[PDB]
């Protein structure tokens, strides 16, 4: 049971795959061939593996994740690889030409040539599944591919699945630096039509997570490896509560009806406190209530908008180690009594605990110290509406003199298109004005 | 021949009905395979009360244990005492609630009850003269409170004259284990109302509050706070499997409670237990028992009684003690502290007396009253209900079941009915 | 074809109890009765008769493919409460114009549940 | 060792360090599997 | 002196024969060979009501094999008890059914039926005093379905005091195993319900359910349903066998259950049945025999008794028991749950019982029950049959052989009228 | 007894004769040179000289494809008669095909068919193997099933066809041929599976790794479609299927016998280790449009009967389970008038691996052949090709000199024009 079906989108997505499926595979006993070290048991010994992991006749483990992308040259490292024996072949698809940060060019015409393929995969994974919790998307709003396509596929997955639990996490653009110059027709566009068809969406930005691992930990010039890796220690610490032992249980389920209250607004931000080096960790005690305190933190957390500009409608924690049941109440106690945090009026009640006893992995020359108690948390705030505003600026800046119009016009898709998604978005602007009034 | 069909739903209930029976089979001298190992004859004398008999000499409980995913029933399956409990008693669906009461209630629930209600008519007609059933769950989450709701709604109407109790866990004032607590709590005290005979009512604070401060443990886990409960679970009951000088089965202390029937939520305690150090401190009589059945700090449900009125009391004893004493100190704490008892019943305590002690110990006691201080739980669910419904805020995932808008609005007004029908005696 | 009931066993069948994790096709709960000599409808080599009232839909069924699935796609679920009514009389609008996805084979089977705030 | 079994008699075993758990509920066909418990929790 | 004349059609009657007389030979101490080598003297005694005796001390059953082709009894002999049946019993032709009733009960299984009755009529008059025939056999096929109603026809115009008995396999409400069953079916439930005595329902989605959610085997085979056939087969013909306290023969379960003659379609169940595991969870009493038998979801048959009422319920027991307990019983389930019950037969259960349990059990009851809640089995094919024949579906190969065009009509009028009987039972005060 | 003769007809019926029974000797311990080092009969028949020679018949009207068989490996193991030649081809003409050369030819088949009908005791029918797109095998083998009718009466006459493919073709002047053998064989047979080269050529590229293949990689895959069929007369099963069981159950009207085929776990030994085989997996790809063998799609038409042939290690409740998830999916959508659907079969050998084959060695398999609503796409743009170049009298010189009217242009174009109505009012609802 408990079964899930990642899937990954984009370079961004099969970077975060190979990320996220390297430290599954050392969580549990798998080898890279995928044969673990032999069961020493009778018959099954442990069968903890199966919500990621499916099993052949023979012993061997195959992931349940597809691998979708439109450049070939970032699959072929992943076939060519350590792990080029773990993968059954067919679940890694590629084309042939990519959509070149156009949302138009993967969304109508080369996303719309590719779509049938990949759900013809999706549906081979969802029947092996006893009892299947929701899938998982992996992608990024600056792409063709983490754009374009990756909308279609969660509004073909609506007619095809119904009210089936669709998360995703998602890289949402910086604020400061970029990849790109066209991503935000490219963000605004999939926002849009997202909207309705998305039943969770958490986000982290790549400028955020540079401030972690320069300052937090000790290693200085990050490349994508070491951010890769914190994601999937989220990843990891969201799905432990159905793999191992655990004294409150949390599934897939009970992130959606205890952070989004209202239809338009599923945007919970993400955020894991210790972080921590391997010289500064010799020094430190990581207590239960020390490290709940580093999720508030404004420079700990994991997107660059401040929470203390907005209110918090709601939490959710994810306790994973060695911890105490009653020292988790011991420090939420705490957390209401300061004065900079600010509760949304109509939310007193607030919280959502999770406790697990398995604690968080050490990956074989990787980054953070091994440590015995850790927290996560996806929070869902006010604060978020200072982030379209720095984005209907940077679509009206180049929209009022109709700068790259014509790379999507001409692309299969209609203009009127433009003039209307961000008026759309002009609506969510004000629809996070009137919850942040307070019930006079 | 007064049997008690035990039943346990989701993640709390087989947390809590899990360590009820290893404090039952250690009581009566039972191993983890199922054998009895026991050292007298009163063990094995009135154990049809929990215990049905299997082939060869063994027994099985009658524990129906229900979940909407079989996640935390793995767990519980595979502890010191998993093998007792016959297979054909889990019920299990394959995805969850998500802690949502209608999803529970209407929507997944639904399409489970009618398995469940296979296995209760398979063991409330294999007993000679069935008693009473019993539910341990939370009121919190979203099987727990959603379909055991439906469960008790729905053998009401199948055996409507029998006894239905509840342990409930309702949910705490400072920190709250789920964001819709409120919409949750307010629609099942709601179905509560019409619906059970007796329950109790359990804040799990209250359990931290013994612990820490009387207890003396550093590290208390929830086996530590279900152990807690599974000493008033068979507190309750034991005059029913054990000799006394004076009996108190489930209906005697039921009678003796409730004056007026929509008044039937009660607030546990036990008295014995004492610190690390200071047990070669303890001085060993009658009198503190009663000094800790009564100890305004250590009642189950986070509710003083010094804002309130005892409506009726209970009391139940556990060892050789005299009759004489018993009802001396219950003569003793009525005729000091008498600003704390209604004055339209001139003796509010029952008593009893069980002669078996628990294991080690050479006595023991338990304690259930009914107050006014009790309706304080349901007003402060009320305006966490009606702050969070005023502005509509989580009830699109309610709503998106079908439910109506007027529903709502009765268990509010059901719920502020019992708040100023308490009101009266203050 | 027709799903039918096992009707001591349907729990079995049941469409998500098989690894089924879609839209499914609905069954027969009960059987309606009838008696005597029923009437050939069709003649020789299947032929349906002339005065038999043929059905308006097509012949051959209706499945949306991907180059004939509509641009913008509705929402599968769509509860109008905590919204205005000018919001959600467009999600009701967008809900309407596309009669030709709801009524397909592979068509979307929406939610409407709940009345938008005045 | 040799206490009796009351509400503070239980002690944590700290040199254990898998806490996994197994799938003995489950489906089949269509029908709900409970299988006999080979390991306990952490694969032992 | 109570001889029962079996006979197996088609090759779901085949494999169900073998695995029946498996199960007798095994009930009787005989081995692969024929020879007795059993522990009592009360597996030896009545053994003529099955086995003729030979020259030699060898034990020949009293069964008549019949198919279309030989392609079934290559498999029968290859078995293990294959060498016990005689060489002259197997009747076969040169080509197949090919799932076609026309083809079964007319063309090809015309030429057959002489052979079959020439053997049929030599082992019925070898019978000191016979009791009547088993037929076995399955309404999907064209062996089993057509000519084993065209010898039933002939055999009940022949010996018509007798009794005939039938087992049939009637289709399977989820999966069907022929698109063109329910064709097979209606002409075949039209010849049954003049022509049979009783006639016992078994469905493979039943079987199916009982092998998994209660004896929980992971991988079942057919040659595990058919010993669930054959545990039920055995056990309504024990007293015929066996001493007891309160005999019953197949003419008292008759009498005893039909009230009239177009009613008798019944459905079973099997009471002792557990699980591999949890044998050390289930006591073995009367109570936990009753409590198995009248469940709802342990009948052989695909239909919920709780949709309609119990015309009659017999119970047939096996072992030492007690005659308190078990009248005490069958009087408190009826007590019980009266809205199952039909109110103008006062007392509507028939008990029996027998000494001798089945080799490994101390305990044993079989049941057979009557209800008016098998009418949805007759309902549902009548749907499918009107939908397919207003449409000539598959029409021609079944006119191609001068079948009429009126037999479709009057078969499905005759099991239209039928159901309308059953109803009007249901609803009578 | 239970005996099949398969008759061969066309270069594309005499090299897939070479690759069938290159199986049926290794499935059973049979030598190329006939010698054993009792299943085999309906295949094989004992000699007194201990030597197993085949019951078949190979056709052809040019020399140069039979010379290969009675020089290459096979050459001890077929009679001398059993391959017969002509002198001259058929030529792409069905005029020479059907009247002026086949004719000479006709007279000496049917000699060689009442010897191989003399010695089965139970026959349970002919196979037809041939090419819709040649000269002999589709001019003569439409005058073998108008001479096998009258000779040999109610028996069974299947056929596999190499139906003409949507995009790619050997020829020019196939759609003639195409039309004017469907129309005269459409009241003398009894059912048709049909394969096309290229479907099967998008199967070997796509589930094979088989970039560039060969018929030789085509002939092999269909020999375990064949083998597959007749399985349940030789080897031991617990659900048999005849010969006679396909045609009750996949032909609801006599003017529609064109069922598909589509042979599940074809895969490759590289990715049999990755995945497992079970029944529901091998189930559900039957019915998978990308695994088809016909390059239609049956999404775009309702079905109307199935015919599933499982084999191997398979369970009867993994068979019942696997279906009823088929009968779910919006997807798999059925005709008004059918409400049960399936026929199922299940058999106990594995099959069997071909040294130098292909495909992996596996433990089950599912061959399912289905009659469909959406082949009417497959009549209805032959249609267009045929009428295309007729409209203007291209090509009708070859086919009226040599023994033809010119009539028969006209009426098998009408004939066939009422097929395509035909397909689409049984679809329809009431
Ligand atoms: N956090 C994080 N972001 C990444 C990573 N790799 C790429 N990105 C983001 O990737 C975005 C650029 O688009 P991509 O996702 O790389 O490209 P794509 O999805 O294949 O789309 P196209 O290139 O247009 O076809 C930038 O916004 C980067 O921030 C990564 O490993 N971690
Ligand atoms: N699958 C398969 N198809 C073949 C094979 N050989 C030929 N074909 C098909 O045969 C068609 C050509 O007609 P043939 O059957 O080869 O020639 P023919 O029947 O002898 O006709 P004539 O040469 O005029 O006498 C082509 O369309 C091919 O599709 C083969 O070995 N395997
Ligand atoms: N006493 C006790 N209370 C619990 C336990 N687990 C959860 N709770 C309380 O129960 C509520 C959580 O509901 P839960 O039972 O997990 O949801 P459910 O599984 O849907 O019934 C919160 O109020 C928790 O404080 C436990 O093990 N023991
Ligand atoms: N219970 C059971 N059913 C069988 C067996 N063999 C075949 N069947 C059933 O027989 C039906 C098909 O009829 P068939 O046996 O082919 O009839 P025949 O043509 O007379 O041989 C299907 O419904 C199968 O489920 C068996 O061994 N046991
Ligand atoms: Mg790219
Ligand atoms: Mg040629």
């Amino acid at each position: 049971m408990r079964e899930c079906i990642s899937v990954h989108v984009g370079q961004a997505g099969v970077q975060i795959g190979n990320a996220c499926w390297e430290l599954y595979c050392l969580e549990h006993g798998i080898q890279p061939d995928g044969q673990m070290p032999s069961d020493k048991t009778i018959g099954g010994g442990d069968d903890s593996f199966n919500t990621f992991f499916s099993e052949t006749g023979a012993g061997k483990h195959v992931p349940r994740a597809v691998f979708v992308d439109l450049e070939p040259t970032v699959i072929d490292e992943v076939r060519t690889g350590t792990y080029r024996q773990l993968f059954h072949p067919e679940q890694l698809i590629t084309g042939k030409e990519d959509a070149a940060n156009n949302y138009a060019r993967g969304h109508y015409t080369i996303g719309k040539e590719l779509i049938d393929l990949v759900l013809d995969r999706i549906r081979k994974l969802a029947d092996q599944c006893t009892g299947l919790q929701g899938f998982l998307i992996f992608h990024s709003f600056g792409g063709g591919t983490g754009s374009g396509f990756t909308s279609l596929l969660m509004e073909r997955l609506s007619v095809d699945y119904g009210k089936k639990s669709k998360l995703e996490f998602s890289i949402y653009p910086a604020p400061q630096v970029s990849t790109a110059v066209v991503e935000p027709y490219n963000s605004i566009l999939t926002t849009h039509t997202t909207l309705e068809h998305s039943d969770c969406a958490f986000m982290v930005d790549n400028e955020a997570i540079y401030d972690i691992c320069r300052r937090n930990l000790d290693i200085e010039r990050p490349t994508y490896t070491n951010l890769n890796r914190l994601i999937g220690q989220i990843v990891s610490s969201i799905t432990a509560s159905l793999r191992f032992d655990g004294a409150l249980n949390v599934d897939l389920t009970e992130f959606q009806t205890n952070l989004v209250p209202y239809p338009r607004i599923h945007f919970p931000l993400a955020t894991y406190a210790p972080v921590i080096s391997a010289e500064k960790a010799y020094h430190e005690q990581l207590s239960v209530a020390e490290i709940t305190n580093a999720c508030f933190e404004p420079a700990n957390q994991m997107v660059k908008c401040d929470p203390r500009h907005g209110k918090y409608m709601a939490c959710c924690l994810l306790y994973r180690g060695d911890v105490v049941p009653k020292d988790v109440n011991a420090a939420i106690a705490t957390i209401k009594t300061k004065r900079t945090i600010q509760f949304v009026d109509w939310c007193p009640t607030g919280f959502k605990v999770g406790i697990n006893y398995q604690p968080p992995t050490v990956v074989p020359g990787g980054d953070l110290a091994k440590v015995q108690r850790a927290v996560c948390m996806l929070s869902n705030t006010t604060a978020i509406a200072e982030a379209w505003a720095r984005l209907d600026h940077k679509f009206d800046l180049m929209y009022a003199k109709r700068a790259f119009v014509h790379w999507y016009v001409g692309e299969g898709m209609e203009e009127g298109e433009f003039s209307e998604a961000r008026e759309d978005m002009a609506a969510l602007e004000k629809d996070y004005e009137e919850v942040g009034m307070d019930s006079v | 021949m007064r049997e008690i069909v035990h039943l346990q739903a989701g993640q709390c209930g087989n947390q809590i009905g899990a360590k009820f029976w290893e404090v039952i089979s250690d009581e009566h001298g039972i191993d983890p395979t199922g054998t009895y190992h026991g050292d007298s004859d009163l063990q094995l004398e009135r154990i049809n009360v929990y215990y049905n008999e299997a082939t060869g000499g063994k027994y099985v409980p009658r524990a129906v244990l229900v979940d909407l995913e079989p996640g935390t029933m793995d767990s519980v399956r595979s502890g010191p005492f998993g093998q007792i409990f016959r297979p054909d008693n889990f019920v299990f669906g394959q995805s969850g609630a998500g802690n949502n009461w209608a999803k529970g209630h209407y929507t997944e629930g639904a399409e489970l009850v009618d398995s469940v209600l296979d296995v209760v008519r398979k063991e409330a007609e294999s007993c000679d003269c069935l008693q009473g059933f019993q539910l341990t769950h939370s009121l919190g989450g979203g099987t727990g409170s959603g379909m055991g709701t439906l469960l008790i709604s729905k053998i009401r109407e199948e055996y409507p004259d029998r006894i239905m109790n509840t342990f409930s866990v309702v949910p705490s004032p400072k920190v709250s284990d789920t964001v819709v607590e409120p919409y949750n709590a307010t629609l099942s005290v709601h179905q509560l109302v019409e619906n059970t005979d007796e329950t109790y009512c359990i804040d799990n604070e209250a359990l931290y509050d013994i612990c820490f401060r009387t207890l003396k443990l550093t590290t208390p886990t929830y086996g530590d706070l279900n152990h807690l409960v599974s000493a008033t679970m068979s507190g309750v009951t034991t005059c029913l499997r054990f000799p006394g000088q004076l009996n108190a089965d489930l209906r005697k202390l039921a009678v003796n409670m409730v004056p007026f029937p929509r008044l039937h939520f009660f607030m546990p305690g036990f008295a014995p237990l004492t610190s690390r150090g200071s047990q070669q401190y303890r001085a060993l009589t009658v009198p503190e028992l009663t000094q800790q059945m009564f100890d305004a700090k250590n009642m189950m449900a986070a509710c003083d009684p010094r804002h309130g009125r005892y409506l009726t009391v209970a009391a139940v004893f556990r060892g050789r003690m005299s009759m004489k004493e018993v009802d001396e100190q219950m003569l003793n704490v009525q005729n000091k502290n008498s600003s704390y008892f209604v004055e339209w019943i001139p003796n509010n305590v029952k008593t009893a007396v069980c002669d078996i002690p628990p294991r080690g110990l050479k006595m023991s006691a338990t304690f259930i009253g009914n107050s006014t201080a009790i309706q304080e739980l349901f007003k402060r669910i009320s305006e966490q209900f009606t702050a969070m419904f005023r502005r509509k805020a989580f009830l699109h995932w309610y709503t998106g079941e079908g439910m109506d808008e007027m529903e709502f609005t009765e268990a509010e007004s059901n719920m502020n009915d019992l708040v100023s029908e308490y009101q009266q005696y203050q | 074809a027709t799903n039918y009931s096992a009707n001591q066993y349907e729990k079995p069948f049941s469409p998500k109890y098989l690894q089924n994790w879609s839209l499914a096709k609905p069954t027969k709960e009960r059987i309606s009765s009838h008696e005597g000599y029923t009437q050939i409808i069709a003649n020789d080599r299947g032929h349906l008769l002339p005065s038999v009232p043929r059905s308006k839909a097509s012949p051959w069924g209706s499945f949306m493919g991907t180059w004939q699935m509509p641009l913008k796609v509705p929402p599968a679920r769509a509860t109008l409460t905590s919204r205005t009514a000018a919001g959600a009389a467009s999600l009701t609008r967008w809900i309407q114009k596309n009669p030709d996805l709801l009524k397909a084979s592979n068509g979307l089977r929406p939610e409407i549940f709940g009345k938008p705030h005045d | 060792h040799g206490l009796p079994f009351l509400p503070g008699t239980s002690f944590k075993d700290l040199t254990k360090t898998a806490f996994h758990r197994s799938q003995t509920l489950g489906y089949r066909n269509g029908y709900a599997v409970v299988r006999r418990p080979t390991v306990g929790i952490g694969g032992d």
